[PDB]
């Protein structure tokens, strides 16, 4: 059970990584 | 007159449109640096005890095996191995070749080879962006440290299970080992890494608070200042005289860094050196050139030993280090 | 200049006292400091260790006499 | 003799390291 | 198993010949500042 | 200006070569005091009759081993003044019982607290916001918790640092093997806080250096450094990247101050021994396979050869005689 | 009045006497010389 | 007085700081997971 | 034996403060207000314009 | 396959041909008198 | 804003915003209190420090 | 006997959707939405007035 | 391509619907638990 | 602590009551 959690939390962890890469707030640059 | 798929390859690999730059060098460090983040990720979730030691008495690792996220960890390959080539078609089986370590070997070697190659993409697209390219030098350091303490003092001590395991006790377990075999911290080069972290830390905290601290009201009551700052904007969003005023009364009257490529360089420099002597402290007591020895240094006239704080480390020392040597 | 030859003499006759100062075991004995000779005595084989707290004045002067 | 802060701050200084440079100096002819 | 060395081994060189061989594709006119 | 508090208020704030103000009425005489009472110790005073050490260079030590070593163990947490009852005004006893270790922590600890006011009070006369002060709360709440509340958590000022590098060793082993502060949660945040200021020292540093315009004149109202072509490149290498200036800058201030402060707090779970040493489960299931082995319990094993074989020496109070057949080994085991 | 209680008001009198009266009257004379 | 509230304000919160909360939040249950467990 | 309160403490201690986080950044958005490539508030209670018109 | 030296001749020979038919329409006959050559036929 | 029967019974007491002594006021008296009650801090933590030894006080656990 | 995975459905399974109930109203309440008593959509995205206006 | 979807749509819900829905987790979290925990 | 469960879902659902009495939408009269 504790090491599903483990996972689960790592998992997680991985998935926030990637959305904060490539579904990243796009810079402008001011005009 | 139809371009070649070379071209088109080419094109693409070298692009500065891609999401991630690619590369030359990340024709290396992808595929390696995906390899070992795979088989780091299933070797820390599942893999049978590793026997470490070589005499039949393994280690567990593995989240499967009973251990939890700060214990588990990539034990480094078998003593029998030593610093043999381990891949997986070499060993007789694949639980062989999960017994004896293997895993790690994979990992490290992977990982070095995409580290290094993260070095020569960092200064690839430097060059693509049209920038001076010494930014690959200061990463040159934590990669020299890596290298110091994966693959040279293996090579120094003649086993990979003398590298460090990939995990967080292990990291610990080897940090006290290796304090028992050759006193590291009274290296004089690791000395020369803590000033640098210590220092790092020091001009990082010290650099951002005299910046934050001179921002240039641009925003309203209680919004957030960093909207204050345009993207892609000229003026400078902080007042630098004021910062200089307040550090030059802070300790004396002129030692502000005016020039703010100085300053700037010292701290990209300083931790950057500190690094890199303490891995070259860590790779040099790889070939036993351990640190500073001033065991029994006081006596008094009847010749009788006066202990210093040294005498107490060592004790320190001897205890890690008799628990370490299993049956030496 | 004027202090230019005033430092001249003073920081040789500072050096001087503070070189003096260890020389002669006056060091020794401002600052409790034992001399190599008196770590141990004849009857005191083990480490000279305080044991109470406010009895300390008295326990180092029964113990450092001789 | 007495400026406003400086030759009582500077002396406060050079006075004890000079006294203990020449301290330090007579340790290395010690034998033990 | 052999197969697996003969796999990975053909992906090794794959991997360093596309590096080698795209270095060697002119890579200093890759630069933002190409004298046209 | 108009009354005496006000011509002693202008003195003080004066444009001179050393900024004093009124912080520097606390700052100056206590941070003298705490650094020559330092320099004082590791060059005369010993720790014979405190810990059975020499430590000072009268004695034949060098910079690496000298120390101002921590008081007796029977003083408990005495302040040790020199008029208290313990030295009772002579300063030779006053410096045999480590009554200079107590002179130069309580100065120390008014000496950070008159810097930190010194940083708000100049802060104030530029016309800044202090978050340099903020900054260096980090620092202070290291040394309160390291030299202050760790040992009043403890038996006595004896199991505090002693002012000395080798001493600082001996501390960080003694913690290593007595309490696992390696394995604490706490300390871990903290690493993470250090190392991350000195990566973003050196990563800020080397940035800035290359990311140069072709041209730093002091009043410049243009910035030296293409922000763009930064954000683009890290964008591309590393995923992420710095677009903000100023949350870029409040970044370099939180990494490391919060490191300083996240491990504060666990050294103060330390004074009272509420120490992460063990996982239960893990040592619950070795007690009872001894084929289990992680690298956990192979430190525990580690920590128990630091604490009975430096114990005899380091702590010379209690008697703690040892004999060969208890004194863990990985030989006998 | 024990030693210890002897000691903790001499030792108050002094800070007040060779400590926080003489710089306050030094900073007042250098305050109104400058 | 069951008036409106002049002293109201608008709460924001970017992407890049949902990021980093994610991120602190999930790093600091990995962290104290294992004690917590324990 | 698996500690039941622990298993809470690891949940409940990540589940709600990324509620919370993900909660304030929904309705960040309905304003107009999530993205930090916008000019400061023109107005107390009206956002700035976006960089990109 | 056998003696494991196919694999490292064959790989390379593949990506060289693809190499080769770039090169090919490359006017680096001519010599230059420069730090680095930044003539680069790109055909498309 | 709304008057309640609570706020006008209430209403002296929150109206003198900003008034103020003129010049330093009783400045000089505050600080011989804070003086005393620094002197008075330090006594009370040296005596639990036994660094003040009273007559008839002990510090350590007493009966009834 | 306290069913440990039967905590977790209680509290799971009240949690997660009144988590996801307090979003939609939040995010609601930033459109000017989350009242009935307004008109309807003027235009695709445009909530009409409210009816005290 | 990444165009403007043209079909991106508003939600909504009121206080009412959200009384409702409160309302409704908390009654069946009340009727199931007693089921769940034996 | 499965009564403390029950009393939490039980007080829970009238204090969802009483914010849906007293803090609800208050109805409108169309013009
Ligand atoms: C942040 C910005 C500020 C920066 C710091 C600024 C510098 C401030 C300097 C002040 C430091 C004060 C240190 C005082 C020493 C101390 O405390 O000295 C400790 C003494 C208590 O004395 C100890 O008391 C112990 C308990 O004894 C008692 O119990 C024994 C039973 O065996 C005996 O019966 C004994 O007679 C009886 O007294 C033992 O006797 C110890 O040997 C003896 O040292 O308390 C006392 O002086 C007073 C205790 C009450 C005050 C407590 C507040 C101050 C301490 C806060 C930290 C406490 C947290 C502890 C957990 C960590
Ligand atoms: C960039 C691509 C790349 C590189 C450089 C490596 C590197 C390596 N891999 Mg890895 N691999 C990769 C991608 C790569 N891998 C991918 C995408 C996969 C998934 C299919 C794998 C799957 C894999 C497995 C399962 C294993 C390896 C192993 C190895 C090692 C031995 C392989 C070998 O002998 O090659 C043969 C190459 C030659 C004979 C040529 C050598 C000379 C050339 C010209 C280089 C000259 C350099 C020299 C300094 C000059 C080697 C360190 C083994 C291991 O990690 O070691 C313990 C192993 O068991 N690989
Ligand atoms: C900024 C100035 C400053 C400060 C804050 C301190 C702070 C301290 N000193 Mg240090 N000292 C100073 C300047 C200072 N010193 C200078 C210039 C010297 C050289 C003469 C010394 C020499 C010295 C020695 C030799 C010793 C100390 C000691 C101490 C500690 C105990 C003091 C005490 O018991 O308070 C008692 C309480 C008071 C004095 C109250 C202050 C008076 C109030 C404000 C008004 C009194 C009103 C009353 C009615 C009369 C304390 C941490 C001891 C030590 O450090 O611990 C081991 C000790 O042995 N000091
Ligand atoms: C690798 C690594 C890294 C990066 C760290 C990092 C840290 N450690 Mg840990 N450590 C490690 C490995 C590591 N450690 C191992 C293997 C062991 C065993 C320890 C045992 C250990 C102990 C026992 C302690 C630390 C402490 C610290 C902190 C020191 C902060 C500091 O600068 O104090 C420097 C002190 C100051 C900045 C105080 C202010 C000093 C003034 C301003 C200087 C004035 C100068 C004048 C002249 C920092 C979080 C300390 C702690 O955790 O923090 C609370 C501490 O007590 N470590
Ligand atoms: C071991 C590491 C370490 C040291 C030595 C150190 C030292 C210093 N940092 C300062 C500042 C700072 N440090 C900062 C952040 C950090 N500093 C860090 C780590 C360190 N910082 C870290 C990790 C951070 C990141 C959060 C900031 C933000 C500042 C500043 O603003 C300030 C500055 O201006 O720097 C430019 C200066 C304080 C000057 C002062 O108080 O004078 C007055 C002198 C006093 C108070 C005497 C202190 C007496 C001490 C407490 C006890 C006695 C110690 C002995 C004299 C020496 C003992 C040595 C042995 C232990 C080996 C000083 C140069
Ligand atoms: C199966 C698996 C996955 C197994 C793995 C098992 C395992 C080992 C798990 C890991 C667990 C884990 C993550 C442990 C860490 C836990 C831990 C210690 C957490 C710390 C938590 C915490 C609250 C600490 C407090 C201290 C603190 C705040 C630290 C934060 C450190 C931190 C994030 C630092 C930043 C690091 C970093 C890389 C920054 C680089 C930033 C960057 C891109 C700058 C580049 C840049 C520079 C410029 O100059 C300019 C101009 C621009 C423009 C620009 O861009
Ligand atoms: C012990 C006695 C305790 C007395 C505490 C009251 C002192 C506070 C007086 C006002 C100080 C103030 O903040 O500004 C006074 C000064 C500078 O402030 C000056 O004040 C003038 C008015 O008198 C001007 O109008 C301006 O405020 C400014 O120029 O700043 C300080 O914070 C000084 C701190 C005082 C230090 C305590 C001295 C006793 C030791
Ligand atoms: C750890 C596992 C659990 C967590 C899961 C984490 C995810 C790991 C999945 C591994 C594969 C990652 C896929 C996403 C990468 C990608 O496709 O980028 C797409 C982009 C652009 O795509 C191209 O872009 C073109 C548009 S343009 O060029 O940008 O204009 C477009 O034409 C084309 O369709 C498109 O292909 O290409 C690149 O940037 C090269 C990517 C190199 C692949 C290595 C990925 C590194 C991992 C990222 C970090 C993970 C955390
Ligand atoms: C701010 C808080 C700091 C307060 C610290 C005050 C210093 C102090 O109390 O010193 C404590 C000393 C005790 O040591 C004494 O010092 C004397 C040295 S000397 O003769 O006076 O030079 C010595 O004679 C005597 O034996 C010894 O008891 O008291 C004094 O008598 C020395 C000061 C001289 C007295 C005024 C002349
Ligand atoms: C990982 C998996 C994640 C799964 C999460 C699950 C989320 C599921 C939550 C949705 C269900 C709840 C939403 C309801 C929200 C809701 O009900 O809003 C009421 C809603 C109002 O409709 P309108 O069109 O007026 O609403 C306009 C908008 O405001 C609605 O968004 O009407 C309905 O949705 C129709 C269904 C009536 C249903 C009535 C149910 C009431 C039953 C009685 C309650 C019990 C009391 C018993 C007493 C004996
Ligand atoms: C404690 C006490 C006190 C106080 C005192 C004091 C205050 C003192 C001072 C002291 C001092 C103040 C001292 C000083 C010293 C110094 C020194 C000792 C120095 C040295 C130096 C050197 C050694 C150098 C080196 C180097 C370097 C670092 C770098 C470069 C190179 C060179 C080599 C140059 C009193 C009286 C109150 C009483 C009580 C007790
Ligand atoms: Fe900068």
């Amino acid at each position: 059970m504790e090491a599903l959690v483990y996972t689960f939390l790592l998992i997680g962890t991985l998935i926030v990584i990637f959305f904060a890469i490539f579904f990243r707030d796009p810079p402008r640059i001011v005009k | 007159e139809s371009a070649s798929f070379w071209e088109q390859f080419c094109a693409w690999i070298t692009s500065t449109e891609n999401r991630l730059y690619i590369g030359w060098f990340g024709c290396l460090m992808f595929p390696t640096l995906l390899t070992a983040t795979s088989a780091y990720i299933i070797a820390f979730i599942a893999a049978p005890p590793v026997d470490i030691d070589g005499i039949r008495e393994p280690v567990a690792g593995s989240l499967l095996y009973g251990n939890n996220i700060i214990s588990g960890a990539v034990v480094p390959s078998s003593n029998a191995i030593g610093v043999h080539f381990y891949p997986i078609w070499e060993a007789a089986s694949i639980d062989e070749w999960l017994y004896n370590g293997g895993p790690y070997q994979l990992v490290v070697f992977h990982f070095f080879i995409g580290v290094c190659a993260y070095i020569g993409r960092e200064w690839e697209l430097s060059y693509r962006l049209g920038m001076r390219p010494w930014i690959c030098v200061a990463f040159s350091a934590p990669v020299a440290a890596a290298a110091a303490v994966f693959v040279i003092y293996p090579i120094g001590q003649g086993s990979f299970s003398d590298g460090m395991p990939l995990g967080i006790s292990g990291t610990f377990n080897f940090m006290l080992v290796f304090q028992a075999e050759h006193n590291i911290l009274m290296h004089p080069f690791h000395m020369l890494g803590v000033a640098g972290v210590f220092g790092g830390s020091l001009f990082s905290a010290m650099h951002g608070s005299l910046v934050t601290s001179s921002l240039i009201r641009e925003t309203s009551e209680n919004e957030s200042l960093n909207y204050g700052y345009k993207f892609g904007q000229e003026e400078e969003t902080y007042n630098i005289v004021a910062a200089h005023g307040y550090f030059g009364r802070l300790i004396f009257q002129y030692a502000s860094f005016n020039n703010s490529r100085a300053l700037h360089f010292f701290l990209g420099a300083w931790p950057v050196v500190g690094i890199w002597f303490t891995a070259m402290g860590v790779a040099t007591m790889a070939f036993n050139l351990n640190g500073f020895n001033f065991n029994q240094s006081v006596v008094d006239s009847q010749g009788r030993v006066i202990n210093t704080w040294a005498d107490i480390l060592n004790r320190s020392n001897l205890g890690m280090e008799v628990m370490h040597e299993r049956n030496a | 200049i004027r202090y230019w030859i005033i430092h001249s003499i003073t920081i040789p006759s500072l050096f001087v006292a503070g070189f003096l100062f260890v020389s002669t075991g006056l060091a020794y004995d401002a600052f409790g400091t034992p001399r190599p000779n008196e770590y141990f005595t004849q009857d005191r084989q083990q480490i000279p260790l305080v044991n109470d707290r406010f009895s300390a004045k008295q326990e180092l002067e029964d113990l450092t006499k001789g | 003799p007495i400026f406003t802060f400086r030759w009582l701050t500077i002396h406060a200084l050079a006075v004890p390291t000079v006294f203990f440079l020449g301290a330090i100096t007579s340790m290395q002819f010690i034998q033990r | 198993m052999f197969t697996l060395k003969i796999l990975v081994y053909t992906v090794v060189i794959f991997f360093i010949s596309l590096f080698t061989f795209g270095f060697l594709s002119s890579d200093p006119s890759r630069n933002p500042n190409r004298k046209d | 200006d108009r009354g005496v508090f006000d011509l002693i208020d202008d003195w003080l704030k004066r444009d001179r070569f050393v900024f004093v103000g009124w912080s520097g009425l606390l700052l100056f005489p206590c941070a003298f005091l705490a650094v020559g009472g330092w320099l004082t110790g590791i060059t005369f005073v010993t720790s014979w009759y405190t810990h059975g050490l020499a430590s000072s260079f009268l004695e034949g030590c060098n910079f690496l081993t000298a120390a101002v070593s921590t008081p007796a163990n029977s003083m408990g947490h005495s302040l040790l003044l020199l008029w208290g009852p313990e030295a009772q005004g002579d300063i030779t006893r006053w410096f045999q019982i480590g009554g200079l270790w107590t002179f130069v922590a309580l100065h120390g600890s008014f000496g950070v607290i008159g810097f930190c006011l010194r940083q708000f009070e100049i802060a104030r006369l530029v016309g800044i916001r202090p978050y340099n002060a903020i900054a260096f709360s980090g620092p202070i709440a290291v040394f309160v918790t390291v030299f202050l509340v760790y040992p009043l958590g403890q038996a006595s000022w004896f199991f505090a640092p002693s002012f000395g590098v080798a001493a600082i060793f001996r501390f960080l082993l003694f913690l290593q093997g007595f309490h696992n502060w390696t394995l604490n949660p706490f300390h871990m945040m903290g690493v993470a806080g250090i190392l991350g200021g000195a990566l973003l020292c050196a990563i800020h540093g080397a940035t800035v250096e290359n990311t140069l315009f072709e041209d730093f004149t002091p009043t410049q109202s243009e910035e030296t450094y293409s922000m763009v072509t930064a954000n683009r490149f890290w964008s591309q290498i590393f995923g992420v990247a710095f677009s903000n200036k100023r949350w870029l800058h409040f970044f370099m201030l939180f990494v490391p101050v919060a490191g300083m402060w996240t491990s504060s707090l666990g050294i103060v779970g330390l004074a009272l021994n509420l120490r992460s040493y063990d996982f239960v489960s893990q040592e619950l299931r070795a007690a009872e396979d001894p084929e289990f082995e992680t690298f956990y319990t192979k430190n525990n094993l580690l920590n128990e050869g630091i604490r009975s074989w430096m114990a005899a020496q380091d702590q010379p109070h209690e008697n703690f005689i040892f004999p060969e057949e208890v004194l863990p080994r990985g030989n006998a085991l | 009045m024990t030693p210890s209680l002897s000691a903790f008001l001499s030792s108050v009198i002094l800070a007040v006497v060779i400590i926080v009266i003489p710089i306050g009257a030094a900073l007042v004379f250098v305050s109104t010389s400058d | 007085m069951s008036a409106p509230n002049p002293n109201k304000q608008p709460v924001e919160l970017n992407r890049t700081s949902l990021y980093w909360g994610l991120l602190l939040i999930f790093v600091l249950a990995v962290l104290f997971s294992s004690y917590f467990f324990n | 034996e698996v500690s039941f309160g622990a298993f809470l403490a690891v949940i409940l201690g990540l589940f709600i403060p990324v509620v919370f986080l993900v909660t304030l950044y929904i309705q960040s958005e309905a304003q107009g207000t999530a993205t930090n490539f916008r000019l400061p508030d023109k107005a107390p209670g009206v956002p700035g314009d976006r960089y990109d018109a | 396959d056998d003696s494991l030296g196919f694999v490292l001749i064959g790989v390379t020979a593949v990506i060289g041909l693809a190499w080769a038919q770039w090169q090919s329409y490359q006017d680096d006959g001519d010599d230059f008198f420069d730090t680095y050559d930044s003539r680069r036929a790109a055909a498309a | 804003a709304l008057r309640t029967r609570l706020g006008e019974i209430l209403r002296p007491l929150n109206a003198e915003y900003g008034k103020v002594a003129p010049g330093w006021g009783t400045t000089s008296v505050m600080g011989v209190f804070m003086a005393l009650f620094l002197v008075f801090l330090v006594i009370i933590l040296q005596i639990y420090n036994s660094s003040i030894i009273l007559e008839n006080v002990d510090v350590d656990w007493v009966t009834v």
